[PDB]
């Protein structure tokens, strides 16, 4: 553990303290999870052998590398790849212009490149956020945090209900769905596109039931016409509020028809219907698709 | 059929090659033997049993024995502990609620302390340098299962009953990658249920034919004809409920005609 001079905390992770730090002697900055161990209750968490044993498996560009693990009597750290910052910082930092439209394309792009690949190796990320998404200086956007992600079985079976940041959890987790999948993780890319577009997060509630009811407000709330199956879920109340669909180009103005699309097809209420990772890269909105440089 | 079906079955089969305990290790082993693992698994069935855990957890957990044995040496005495931090380390991974140590110990009879478990966690971990995402036997029967025409529960529970035996008898076993061994189970459960074989679908998929499987049916053919003899039985008592349909108390065929 003594080749690195630690330089800061820069963030808290679902799971543990995160510092950027340097190899003393190959110069090399890297990123250091310090996950607490403290021995005699239950040893290693399942969170730390989910996230070091899938990250070994997902090498990919637009996923975070991990570097090494180090594997102490009391502690153990996880050394990532460094990246300049959080999209989330970036767009607070971004608030008044706005990220460029080409940028925002690129973003989307290769978060979704990301996400094919997760889903295509059995990987559910389940806390897609945007302080999880990390931004380096030459225009390059990273899955990262997967603490909280998990192997899939095909078909799947029950997973953790107790899933994904409010702001960004699917409907049908917020409705007490017995079955879900990859689906979920359209969802949260679907609000974070939003974000990127409006400034403003999508659907930010404070409780599960007013989350619920920002996205009924927006999206329409749904019946048996919209998604086959809703007014039987555990969580689904017939007293649900009954209010209208807003028109997309209210809800996320600055898009062209084709980011309308697209956003309407990530945030479809069925997951059944939802669109896929891969199936998105084709879109007719990434037809012109570059790599711009963020405006640190 | 899911989104990534197709993808992940390849990339299963990429891993497979990847997940591998060497062949002969038991025959490096100075004090264990493949009759002790036999104990050791069957007693991990047991137990998954007891506390209710995934079929897919007891997989992983012998996977994870295999490929530590294939590089550590164990004495007799240590030999459950190491299958106990095996156990806890698939329930960690697969399990929504993993049983805490403390159930782990009480299983043990209390042979091992907290403490230990703990450290073999650790050790564990530190060999197995932290790959513990291993396509098991489970994975590609399900997903294999997907080919059906139609779905025969039957068959599904006793392909299930058979992978679950090719656990216990390293030898054969370890010959085969989990692919082989499902393709396998599920020939012969699908027969010995319907008469239907091994279906075109299939071989589409996974490139297998019954040609290719046949030296692993021989053999798994031999272990379901012999099962109610073996000195391991947890299995076969486990697939008599109605939960499995019974299944373990079908009578093999006599010949498999191949
Ligand atoms: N929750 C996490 N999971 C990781 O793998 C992480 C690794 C990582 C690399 C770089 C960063 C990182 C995070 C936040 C910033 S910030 N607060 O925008 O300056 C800057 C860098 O985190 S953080």
């Amino acid at each position: 553990m003594e080749n690195f001079q630690k330089v800061e905390k820069i963030g808290e992770g679902t799971y543990g303290v995160v510092y950027k730090a340097r190899n003393k002697l190959t110069g090399e900055v890297v990123a250091l999870k310090k996950i607490r161990l403290d021995t005699e209750t239950e040893g290693v968490p399942s969170t730390a052998i989910r996230e070091i044993s899938l990250l070994k498996e997902l090498n990919h560009p637009n996923i975070v590398k991990l570097l090494d693990v180090i594997h102490t009597e009391n502690k153990l750290y996880l050394v990532f790849e460094f990246l300049h910052q959080d999209l989330k910082k970036f767009m607070d930092a971004s608030a008044l212009t706005g990220i460029p439209l080409p940028l925002i394309k690129s973003y989307l792009f290769q978060l979704l490149q990301g996400l094919a690949f997760c889903h295509s190796h059995r990987v559910l990320h389940r806390d897609l956020k945007p302080q999880n998404l990390l931004i380096n200086t030459e225009g390059a956007i990273k899955l990262a945090d997967f603490g909280l992600a998990r192997a899939f079985g095909v078909p799947v079976r029950t997973y953790t209900h107790e899933v994904v940041t409010l702001w960004y959890r699917a409907p049908e987790i917020l409705l007490g769905c017995k079955y879900y999948s990859t689906a979920v993780d359209i969802w949260s890319l679907g609000c974070i596109f939003a974000e990127m577009v409006t400034r403003r997060a999508l659907f930010p509630g404070d409780s599960e039931i007013d989350q619920l009811f920002r996205i009924f407000r927006t999206l329409g709330t749904p019946d048996e016409v919209v998604w086959p199956g809703v007014t039987s879920m555990p969580d689904y109340k017939p007293s649900f509020p009954k209010w209208a669909r807003q028109d997309f180009s209210k809800v996320v103005p600055p898009l062209d028809e084709d980011g309308r699309s697209l956003l309407s097809q990530m945030l479809h209420y069925d997951p059944n219907k939802r669109i896929s990772a891969k199936a998105a890269l084709a879109h007719p909105f990434f037809q012109d698709v570059t790599k711009p440089v963020p405006h640190l | 059929v899911p989104d990534y079906h197709e993808d992940i079955h390849t990339y299963l089969r990429e891993m497979e090659v990847k997940c591998k305990p060497k062949v002969g290790y038991m025959k490096k082993q100075p004090d264990i033997t493949n009759s002790m693992r036999a104990i050791l698994v069957d007693w991990l069935v047991e137990v998954g049993e007891e506390y209710k855990l995934q079929n897919e957890t007891l997989h992983l957990a012998v996977n994870y024995i295999d490929r530590f044995l294939s590089s550590m040496s164990v004495l007799r005495g240590k030999l459950q502990l190491v299958g106990t931090a095996a156990m806890l380390l698939a329930s960690k991974f697969e399990e929504i609620y993993p049983p805490e140590v403390a159930e782990f110990v009480y299983i043990t009879d209390d042979t091992y302390t907290k403490k230990q478990v703990l450290r073999m966690e650790h050790l564990v971990l530190k060999v197995l340098t932290f790959d513990l995402a291993a396509p098991t036997v489970n994975q590609f029967l399900t997903q294999y299962f997907l080919h059906q025409q139609p779905a025969n529960c039957k068959v599904e529970s006793l392909a299930m009953f058979l992978g679950e035996l090719s656990l216990i008898d390293a030898d054969p076993y370890l010959k085969y990658l989990p692919s082989v061994i499902a393709g396998a189970a599920f020939h012969l459960a699908l027969y010995t249920v319907t008469g239907q074989s091994w279906p075109e679908s299939l071989i589409r998929k996974t490139g297998y034919t019954l040609e290719s499987l046949k030296p692993c049916l021989m053999d798994l053919h031999q272990t379901y004809l012999k099962a109610p003899q073996h000195a391991q039985q947890s299995i076969r008592e486990k697939y008599k409920n109605s939960k499995y349909h019974g299944v373990s108390l079908l009578n093999p065929p006599e010949t498999l005609n191949l």
